DNA sequence: CGCTCAATTGGTCGTAGACAGCTCTAGCACCGCTTAAACGCACGTACGCGCTGTCCCCCGCGTTTTAACCGCCAAGGGGATTACTCCCTAGTCTCCAGGCACGTGTCAGATAT
DNA sequence: ATATCTGACACGTGCCTGGAGACTAGGGAGTAATCCCCTTGGCGGTTAAAACGCGGGGGACAGCGCGTACGTGCGTTTAAGCGGTGCTAGAGCTGTCTACGACCAATTGAGCG
């Protein structure tokens, strides 16, 4: 039975900004950590944003929402910049 | 005259839950501080005062063991430079 | 019936969506969920991601490296107080801490 | 108008916590501590009601930012 | 053989101390770092046992660390959890 | 001199690795394991995990130390001056 | 107070481990078309606990001279670092021993096809 | 009755796990000179303290509203599902080169002259 990680995933994000450059394992396992690790503070914080509304979706305003309160700087709108245009794009 | 020992206050502030800041001033200065982000809002006049108790209760944590770095230091007399010691261990400005 | 895609290729994200999906059905998060909400994670996994490895890129080339190691993502992230105030409740294994002298004890 | 909170409001706060002395240096800097600890647990509170579609600041979205530094509080809805 | 804690040697807590950024290492310090970093141990492991005795299992894997130090707030990477 | 001592510091931030010798550690991870449960065995990379937490732990600590030396007009640690974090800090 | 010269550093030899494309294999979980129930929008309609000013004393600031105090250089030796001194246990590594999931056992039957 | 299958009634190795031993030598330890640091003290140099009478504004009383609240119709949404079918990891061994170090002349530091 297979492992599961984000391995490939984070590799093909790196060559978004920098082609030139390898990684180690030790690394790949760094980034295969941050990348769950966001997803376990903003799933959580969509739940309970939907749970402080008693609602049953999580939604995209719930992670609007929670990414909003993630980051305490132009990231969280960077971040949203981002989100909006995927959101958009997808239902367009 | 001058004052000797000056305890009064420790025997007084300590034995009962009393509020420290008076409302009106602190009502508008959450508010003015909000609308920065968002105006026409409308203010829970319960919300505010519980977010004054909160205020209060942190400068509490913002003194009790602030004190005790200065005289970890040996001052009796707190300095500003004692928050830039106790404040960055507790992780809050930096 | 035709031939599959991802959502993501139509929502112009490389990050796959749909695991995403399944980690919040399989997290049990809630007893519905908005199709709205992956797409914007996987948005979220982007952006935070490619800003660290850039700076990530930046620590390895000034120290003249070519290969990637936990190193140069810790002084990436200490090179930037944004990323220091996510990342301070987390140690980045073996990358050690940020070549730091505090001025009162050096010579002279 | 932060100047609303007044020397002696933060000489009785710190009389709670039981002080001694001071110099007066002190207090302009700390009214802008709390001024950012104000504000931070402001702008998480309203962000709730407003993304609730709100227009009332709720004292449970006051308990919900407190609950985000785990400093949670009763009698306000919890 | 030798089990009196001293395996914290006074080369390890003098590198450690250096990592840290300080300068003068006074001889008091050694026994009572040895202290703190069993409590620590002694917070970490107590729940690490309890990861592993929750699946009934006879030996203590990386996640049980892993999640014992995410629940108790000082958060790893390198590792998966 | 009594004072190169700074260029070891910067020398063991040169560095990175981990300070502690691995069977010493292993060592005092089963001597606190066996006396509070029957018979823990352990993966080699989880007391590898331990031993970095731990140790990132003690780096925080000794940082925290050199502030708390420092702000005290100290360039030299005493034990006092350590503990001032287990208060300050929460536990 | 600028020199001698010892102490960390930086370019070349050459070697050897962990990446990176495997290498399709391929085992399967994402999407498509359905099936489909119900919650949250959309939306009236209840309407308080929000925003909005007169009388009235209190909450905070400015002023008295001053020392508890922090910071000063004065006084005051211990014990940590550096260094060379030896004594030892970390790491290494190879062989030991024993646990699990296995396929077919082996023969023959508790339960009923 | 019949076919057959289904636990008693069980000696056959990989993989895995952790154990314990002797040598080697990297390094912990042992001791001591002695500097440089924490230091031990008190005005002397510089500034918090209730007033004490006094100015700045908060509060017990009134007075109106579109917000904040229910809670029904319903339509749009995801749930849940099964086939088809594009994705992702295994492990096998490169093709390395990149990082790993030792050898062997640079730059950074301790002594007073």
């Amino acid at each position: 039975s297979r492992k599961e990680s984000y391995s490939i995933y984070v590799y093909k994000v790196l060559k978004q900004v920098h082609p030139d450059t390898g990684i180690s394992s030790k690394a790949m396992g760094i980034m295969n950590s941050f990348v769950n690790d966001i997803f376990e503070r903003i799933a959580g914080e969509a739940s309970r944003l939907a749970h402080y509304n008693k609602r049953s979706t999580i939604t995209s305003r719930e992670i609007q929402t929670a990414v909003r309160l993630l980051l305490p700087g132009e990231l969280a709108k960077h971040a949203v910049s981002e989100g909006t245009k995927a959101v958009t794009k997808y239902t367009s | 005259r001058p004052g000797t020992v000056a305890l009064r206050e420790i025997r007084r502030y300590q034995k009962s839950t009393e509020l420290l800041i008076r409302k009106l001033p602190f009502q508008r200065l959450v508010r003015e501080i909000a609308q920065d982000f968002k105006t026409d809002l409308r203010f829970q006049s319960s919300a505010v005062m519980a977010l004054q108790e909160a205020c209060e209760a942190y400068l509490v944590g913002l003194f009790e063991d602030t004190n005790l770095c200065a005289i970890h230091a040996k001052r009796v007399t707190i300095m500003p430079k004692d928050i830039q010691l106790a404040r960055r261990i507790r992780g809050e400005r930096a | 019936r035709a031939k599959a895609k991802t959502r993501s290729s139509r929502a112009g994200l490389q990050f796959p969506v749909g695991r995403v999906h399944r980690l919040l059905r399989k997290g049990n998060y809630s007893e519905r969920v908005g199709a709205g909400a992956p797409v914007y994670l996987a948005a979220v996994l982007e952006y935070l991601t490619a800003e660290i490895l850039e700076l990530a890129g930046n620590a390895a080339r000034d120290n003249k490296k070519t290969r990637i190691i936990p190193r140069h993502l810790q002084l990436a992230i200490r090179n930037d107080e944004e990323l220091n105030k996510l990342l301070g409740r987390v140690t980045i294994a073996q990358g050690g801490v940020l070549p730091n002298i505090q001025a009162v004890l050096l010579p002279k | 108008n932060i100047q609303g909170i007044t020397k002696p409001a933060i000489r009785r706060l710190a009389r709670r916590g039981g002080v001694k002395r001071i110099s007066g240096l002190i207090y302009e800097e700390t009214r802008g501590v709390l001024k950012v600890f104000l504000e931070n647990v402001i702008r998480d509170a309203v962000t709730y009601t407003e993304h609730a579609k709100r227009k009332t600041v709720t004292a449970m979205d006051v308990v919900y930012a407190l609950k985000r530094q785990g400093r949670t509080l009763y009698g306000f809805g919890g």
